[PDB]
């Protein structure tokens, strides 16, 4: 029914102010309670605050002095503002609807990741993991893309613009000694298709506006 | 103590009665479990604007319990002429046409 | 405010078994608790609300019960796609605040699956930048435990590789693992045999996949 979508900066400098926006479809935000919630891979799920339009706000007591809301009923958007960001505030941030007449949250946005760091944004390099015969196992050839040396998280990876879904494995990025992330995405495909089928990984790194493809071709 | 606004559907359990004072008493049933919460209740002549008219006689109506389908009574002071009792928010809010003169 | 304690932390069960997840609150508020299902990389999804009601789209094998200070989520007959973290949640009244437990992770037992193994040399593109990365891939294996070690000309490596594991597949409940060995172009060009060495319960001994610079 209701859908929500977060948008935010991806990266925030220490002690600067985070700003996030939620765009909602399927329901007018001038009715019912709407919330901001966050989740650190570290300390679980944490409710930040809510508003009922033209009635009141409520805020998590531990965060209240740092937090401000805004509502634009003409754009069906509302916003979060949180001052004095530190490394502790690195988290996935969600907008969500409070269940009308309930105690829960019934619809959630997909979540936007916020990294608090003074490191600069860097787009990835995209290298092919080529299929040969040293990648033929389980009746299958494997091929991939190496998405290397970017900051901050995240990157998204699809295959053949999303037409290729079966046998795809996109792995959790690792953080290297250099402080840049590195991630791999592989697909398992039939050997007999390597000369009769094109495989392109599509890579998006929003903080650097990176929209790149890499055709992945056989080895020799 | 800060209450949130009740956001579930209400229904009249009985047709609103007129008092000998010229006020109207209402009993509603509340479908929510977000109690404790504050009851949206007012009179209106314009349903586009929902500008409050008259007076609420009940000092701050609250549903005091999370218990689903709990019942509550409130009293309203309607203005002269035609108006609407209006309870709850959203597409499910309920109204009752009223007329008063004296 | 109120503290929600969930137990056990983790749960590993075979499909078809009955899963029972506990949520205990430090003090009682309302009898209407919610549960969320979170699958990897996705937002939490409302599963059960008001203790026993199913959200839209919640399969019937999910049910909820409890009252006062003790609430339970029951998966009557477990399915591979029920791999997830499950959170209980309640609303404090005074002060008004929404509180979650730290979650129960449900893992799905299955038979031992020995991995497919693939090795990828560095792209010529990467070599132009001055570094060289070698990727070892372990595909569709179970259980998660696995050791990938890198050997360059039969010399074990340390401090120049990193590993990553997918979450459990929601269909066949296996894992996959990616390991990257990164050297400078200069070191890489001074050696021949790049071996990836895999240890797993389904293998008789460590298994090697390798290539020679010059294929």
């Amino acid at each position: 029914q209701v859908q929500l979508q977060e948008s935010g900066p991806g990266l925030v400098k220490p002690s600067e102010t985070l700003s996030l926006t939620c765009t909602v479809s399927g329901g007018s935000i001038d009715t019912y309670y709407w919330s901001w919630i966050r989740q650190t891979p570290g300390k679980g799920l944490e409710w930040i605050g809510c508003f009922y339009y033209s009635v009141d706000n409520h805020f998590n007591p531990s965060l209240e002095s740092r937090v401000t809301i805004s509502v634009d009923t003409s754009k069906n958007q509302f916003s979060l503002k949180m001052t004095s960001m530190t490394a502790s505030d690195t988290a996935v941030y969600y907008c969500a609807r409070n269940q009308p007449g309930g105690r829960a949250f019934d619809y959630w946005g997909p979540g936007t990741l916020v990294t608090v760091s003074s490191a600069s944004t860097k787009g990835p390099s995209v290298f092919p993991l080529a299929p040969s015969s040293k990648s033929t196992s389980g009746g299958t050839a494997a091929l991939g893309c190496l998405v290397k040396d970017y900051f901050p998280e995240p990157v998204t990876v699809s295959w053949n613009s999303g037409a290729l879904t079966s046998g795809v494995h996109t792995f959790p990025a690792v953080l290297q000694s250099s402080g840049l992330y590195s991630l791999s995405s592989v697909v398992t495909v039939p050997s007999s298709s390597l000369g009769t089928q094109t495989y392109i990984c599509n890579v998006n790194h929003k903080p650097s506006n990176t929209k790149v493809d890499k055709r992945v071709e056989p080895k020799s | 103590v800060s209450y949130s606004l009740c956001t579930a559907a209400f229904t009249f359990t009985k047709i609103p009665a007129e008092t000998l004072h010229g006020t109207v008493t209402v009993e509603v049933q509340y479908a929510g479990t977000d109690g404790p919460c504050k009851v949206p209740a007012q009179m209106a002549v314009d349903m586009q604007t929902l500008t409050p008219v008259g007076r609420l006689i009940t000092a701050n109506p609250v549903i005091t319990e999370s218990t689903e389908n709990s019942k509550m009574m409130l009293e309203l002071d309607p203005p002269f002429g035609d108006s609407y009792i209006v309870i709850g928010v959203g597409e499910k809010k309920i109204t009752h046409h009223w007329h008063r003169s004296g | 405010e109120i503290v929600l304690t969930q137990s056990p932390a983790t749960l590993s069960l075979s499909p078809g078994q009955r899963a029972t997840l506990s949520c205990r609150a430090s003090q009682s508020v309302s009898n209407y608790f919610a549960w969320y299902q979170q699958k990897p990389g996705q937002a939490p999804r409302l599963l059960i609300y008001d203790t026993s009601k199913r959200a839209t789209g919640t399969p019937a094998r999910f049910s909820g019960s409890g009252s006062g200070t003790d609430f339970t989520l029951t998966i009557s007959s477990l399915e591979p796609e029920d791999f997830a973290v499950y959170y209980c949640q309640e609303r404090n009244n005074w002060p008004l605040t929404w509180t979650f437990g730290l979650g129960t992770k449900v893992e799905i037992k299955r038979t031992v699956a020995a991995p497919s193994v693939f090795i990828f040399p560095p792209s010529d593109e990467q070599l132009k930048s001055g570094t060289a990365s070698v990727v070892c891939l372990l595909n569709n294996f179970y259980p998660r435990e696995a050791k990938v070690q890198w050997k360059v000309d039969n010399a074990l490596q340390s401090g120049n590789s990193q590993e990553s594991v997918t979450e459990q597949d929601s269909k066949d409940s296996t894992y996959s693992l990616s390991s990257t060995l990164t050297l400078s172009k200069a070191d890489y060009e001074k050696h021949k045999v790049y071996a990836c060495e895999v240890t797993h319960q389904g293998l008789s001994s460590p298994v090697t996949k390798s290539f020679n610079r010059g294929e």
